């Protein structure tokens, strides 16, 4: 340990972190453009299932 | 007395378009992006076939305006009514309440940890933030002072310099204090107190 | 009514021309990187470097649940489809010789625009994601791809527009 | 000659008073310039409604506050806090 | 409107606490964090072995 070359039991610091990312958020924005291509699913049915 | 020197801190000068800094810029282009692409679908679905206008007010401009509202939570004048135009609506909100709320998590990141830092203080604090370097006069009285003295608190002090690496002695106070000065913090060195007093 | 009419062809010609620059092109992205460090810039297929011995050097780039994300990645076919889209599309709206004031293919020609659309924010979130796993910053290939999509959501809304003033209007 | 709506002052008023709080807009400012008075400040209320939210942390999770007197010199300058010495010895010689 | 604006921003915040302080503290370990602080008391078997080492 007196020769030792490394940090010890701690080291603490608390860089200032780089904010959060777009991969971490990346889940909501998957479901939203499933949401929206869910809905023409509907629209091209609601108003033309009469159709022919 | 024996008395110690380090680099005076700067101090704060923020940008003025810090406020953007706790989120990514990624997150706004994305954001902008979600925010036209909800609105062209909206519309579309919106303007198929009655068959008569009145049957539904959501047109273009609307169907651009009731995005903003539903976006910034300040609700809307007007809301879809057919199940393919609330479906929309009815996923749009969620976006915004995870995001708003992970705006002001990483807002109080910042505003926490710095208000938990602290400065140097009392010498005994080199016992812990070691990764900040210090030292002395080399072959001077208090080199050798440090070796001789047996008190735990200097006992740490004198087991690392007598080990550290590269060279933590200097040949004169000059190079010291031109040393101090080049590193710009992330180092620390040792004089006489009458020395530091005038240096300062 | 009016010239209107007729400038659907330019926006349409205008949003599909600018995209196959994106789909091979290294401009997408500068860094540091190798040919085998040296400056660099990518590919979907390929690498080149430059400000150094291997300036003009280029070689193929590669990557062989995440598993399925990386397969994704590297078919990047949110392009394709979006091209396929756009160019459909286009051959919608070129529809004036059957149908012919019923031009239903008019009426069906937003469903293209709007996916081609739709389709790009999943490409870039995908490419912007994966290429994640600091001094870089994104190159035009980006620009060009956003660009092509705000002309994409310009000229759907517009056609919609048109197909409204030559028949909805007609059927009240 | 945009000639349409209901607006008048009181009611700008009224719509700017809420649109500082978060309760829903009770009436339409429907044009595109109203929709862009409000498409920033709503943004600004939001902003800074949630900066507030987060500072309201600190006080509460990190409590430090050095305050009453940094040097203990520069309180002779004042004149709240009374100061003096000891009585019959060399400390009242030295002043 | 004011009042509802403050205090649900207010109880929020306090939230936070609790949820932050029960995990920045940890337990003792190792002897040093039983020596480092005393809130904790302790001593040994008395003139044995173990007293007279330490």
């Amino acid at each position: 340990y007196d020769k030792g070359e490394c940090g010890a039991k701690d080291s603490g610091s608390k860089e200032k972190t780089s904010a959060l990312s777009l991969s971490n958020v990346a889940g909501v924005f998957y479901i939203l453009v499933g949401g929206l291509g869910l809905a023409m699913l509907v629209a091209l049915i609601e108003f033309c299932y009469k159709s022919r | 007395g024996i008395s110690i020197m380090i680099k005076k801190p700067q101090k704060s000068k923020p940008g003025v378009f810090s406020f953007l800094d706790p989120l990514a810029y990624e997150i706004w282009m994305c954001i902008v992006f979600a925010y036209i692409g909800v609105s062209v679908v909206l519309f579309l679905v919106s303007r198929f076939s009655p068959y008569s206008e009145s049957t539904n007010e959501f047109g273009i401009f609307n169907s651009l305006w009731f995005s903003l509202g539903a976006f910034m939570q300040q609700g809307c004048d007007i809301s879809p009514r057919s199940l393919s135009g609330r479906i929309v609506g009815g996923v749009w909100w969620f976006f915004t309440l995870i995001i708003i709320s992970s705006y002001t998590a990483n807002l109080a990141a910042f505003l926490t940890v710095e208000r938990m830092v602290s400065p140097i203080e009392s010498a005994e604090d080199l016992s812990k933030q070691t990764e900040i370097a210090y030292g002395t006069l080399d072959s001077g009285s208090t080199k050798e002072f440090f070796r001789r003295s047996k008190i735990a608190v200097f006992d740490k002090m004198w087991t690392y310099m007598r080990s550290a690496e590269p060279s933590v002695f200097v040949r004169t106070t000059a190079e010291g204090v031109a040393r101090v000065r080049k590193s710009k913090g992330k180092y620390a060195y040792l004089l006489e107190s009458t020395m530091n007093e005038y240096i300062e | 009514r009016g010239v209107q009419m007729l400038l659907t062809t330019v926006g349409a010609f205008a949003a599909f021309s600018l995209m196959t620059i994106a789909v091979g092109t290294d401009y997408w992205l500068y860094s540091r990187g190798v040919c085998k460090e040296v400056m660099t810039h990518s590919g979907l297929w390929r690498t080149c470097c430059l400000e150094g011995n291997f300036k003009g050097l280029c070689k193929q780039i590669d990557h062989f649940a995440e598993y399925f994300l990386r397969a994704v990645r590297a078919s990047s076919i949110f392009p394709i489809l979006s091209v396929i889209l756009l160019f459909m599309g286009g051959l919608c709206i070129a529809a004036s010789e059957f149908y012919k004031t019923r031009h239903n293919i008019i009426l069906s020609a937003g469903i293209f625009f709007v996916s081609a659309g739709l389709s790009n924010i999943i490409g870039i979130i995908v490419y912007i994601s994966a290429n994640a796993g600091n001094s870089y910053s994104y190159g035009w290939s980006f620009y060009f791809g956003a660009l092509s999509f705000i002309i994409a959501e310009m000229v759907g809304v517009l056609a919609v527009h048109m197909f409204i003033d030559r028949h909805k209007q007609l059927t009240g």
